[PDB]
């Protein structure tokens, strides 16, 4: 069905998939912010989104390699 | 004034609660499959909704609870004011004592100049240098128009193919 | 599962929350050098690191095993072995076109 | 502190009326407010309301008032009259103290248990196990008919 048209959607989503993994590593990269930005709750907001950009870098960096 | 914010904040985080409950109760059958059917979409929106909540919460404010005095009339069912006043002091946050222990037993372990504030402060620094040459390299990749291949050239011999002359 | 303890404990807290706060949308009023923020950063990046790196070593020792010994390499290698040493394969759904003499 | 506990004094307030207030303003359970609050300085002479809000302290005045169930109190910190700014927690609502803290701490305390609790939930289903990236001649209408008789 489409066999041209199956290997163009599956070339597109190849091409996709490594393009979000690229824009979540660059995120990642990005959003370190060593600077102590968090000013209204630190101890608990601060390790939160930590924790939380880690679990997400991590999830898309294995998302990216399958 | 802030009540907007927090009515925000409010279905944020019931909207966050709600998606996982459901993920929890459609994929639970008493024990997790070990292919990642959908954890990995499940843990993308809970980071995505805490960052959310964080962001929204840190960006401004767009304090004291009395009891009593319609989502929260279906919990607070009845107009019991005691309830909201005795499940309003209700933590013990035993491991995040020792977290907090930990952290102001020295909390850089080492030094007083190159203390935190100083390993933040290069942190940041090579922080802004990798943000820096990750833009670089996808303002560089971005020229990228499109993969033009190339064939033959049909349209030209076609008219110019062989005929009666 | 513990999993399922976790999620069910922090919906609990997000659902108190959302309550207290639609409560409030009732009565309301006004009422160290940790660096909290710059220990936060180098924690998480490490252990993000520690399961980026765990993967990398993982899918760089299978690819590597499967490269070393090709005789469990079914997936398209043993395949590419067998066409050249068989008949075609209509890729309908995996293979096809036995040895019918059609050609 | 502790906007935490929720203790009520048993023998020393008794009640939570009008009267019962200033003696649960006065014995603490566990804590209600600071010593060097206008409270004890109002209770020197004669407890009353007026000399509370006349002496500049913190002083201890009432939210809402309602001898039914609850009393919501304000426990005023400011030394100028016209104002009341809620800092410690000596409330009466259901006949007890109550805990009247700011909601930013409940909320980044309830955060941190969520984000603790997904982190444990995602690095516990982690590793689970292996997922690395290694008729035509059925002519059964007879029997059917058979089994109609």
């Amino acid at each position: 069905q489409s066999k041209e048209t199956l290997l163009q959607s599956y070339n597109k989503r190849l091409k996709d998939d490594i393009k979000s993994i690229m824009d979540n590593f660059t995120e990642i990269i990005k959003t370190a912010k060593i600077e102590d930005e968090t000013q209204v709750s630190r101890a608990t907001q601060g390790e939160q989104d930590n924790y939380e950009m880690h679990v997400r870098a991590a999830n898309i960096v294995r998302a990216g390699e399958s | 004034q802030l009540e907007a914010s927090l009515d925000a904040l409010l279905n944020q985080v019931a909207d966050l609660k709600n998606s996982l409950g459901s993920f929890i109760y459609k994929l639970e059958n008493e024990y997790d499959r070990l292919t990642w059917p959908s954890v990995l979409d499940s843990f993308a929106l809970l980071s995505g909704q805490l960052n959310t909540l964080n962001k929204v919460l840190k960006h401004e404010k767009t304090q004291v609870i009395i009891p009593l005095v319609e989502d929260l009339m279906r919990q607070t069912e009845g107009r019991v004011p005691v309830f909201s006043h005795e499940v309003v002091p209700d933590k013990p946050d035993p491991e995040v004592e020792e977290q907090e222990k930990q952290l102001t037993t020295d909390a850089a372990r080492i030094g007083a100049d190159a203390a935190q504030k100083q390993i933040q402060s290069l942190n940041k620094m090579c922080s802004n240098l990798l943000e820096k040459i990750s833009k670089e390299e996808r303002e560089s990749e971005s020229g990228g128009l499109r993969p033009n291949k190339q064939t033959f050239n049909p349209g030209d011999t076609n008219a110019l193919v062989a005929a009666v002359a | 599962d513990s999993v399922r303890n976790n999620l069910r404990s922090a919906l609990t807290e997000m659902c108190v929350l959302y309550d207290v706060l639609s409560i409030v949308r009732k009565k309301f009023m006004t009422l160290s050098p940790q660096t909290l923020q710059l220990i936060s950063k180098k924690k998480s990046l490490a252990g993000a690191a520690q399961i980026l790196l765990k993967g990398a070593e993982r899918l760089t020792k299978s690819v590597a095993e499967n490269q070393e010994n090709k005789l469990q390499r079914d997936f398209n290698s043993e395949l590419l072995r067998l066409r050249q040493h068989w008949k075609l394969r209509k890729v309908g759904d995996k293979i096809l076109g036995d040895l019918s003499y059609r050609s | 502190n502790l906007l935490g506990i929720s203790w009520v004094d048993s023998s020393w307030i008794p009640i939570l009326n009008s009267g019962s207030v200033l003696d649960y303003f006065s014995e603490r359970s566990n804590p209600f407010y600071d010593r060097t609050c206008n409270n004890e300085v109002v209770k020197m002479q004669r407890l009353t309301l007026e000399h509370l809000n006349q002496m500049v302290g913190i002083e201890y005045i009432l939210l809402h008032a309602q001898e039914p169930i609850l009393f919501i109190i304000r426990k005023q910190q400011r030394q100028s009259p016209a104002q009341v700014i809620p800092l410690a927690d000596y409330y009466i609502i259901a006949g007890v103290i109550y805990q009247a803290p700011d909601l930013g701490s409940v909320i980044n305390s309830r955060v941190l248990t969520a984000v603790h609790g997904i982190q444990s939930a995602f690095d516990e289903a982690m590793s689970y196990c292996r997922y690395h990236p290694s008729t035509v001649s059925t002519k059964g209408p007879p029997e059917k008919r058979m089994r109609l008789q």
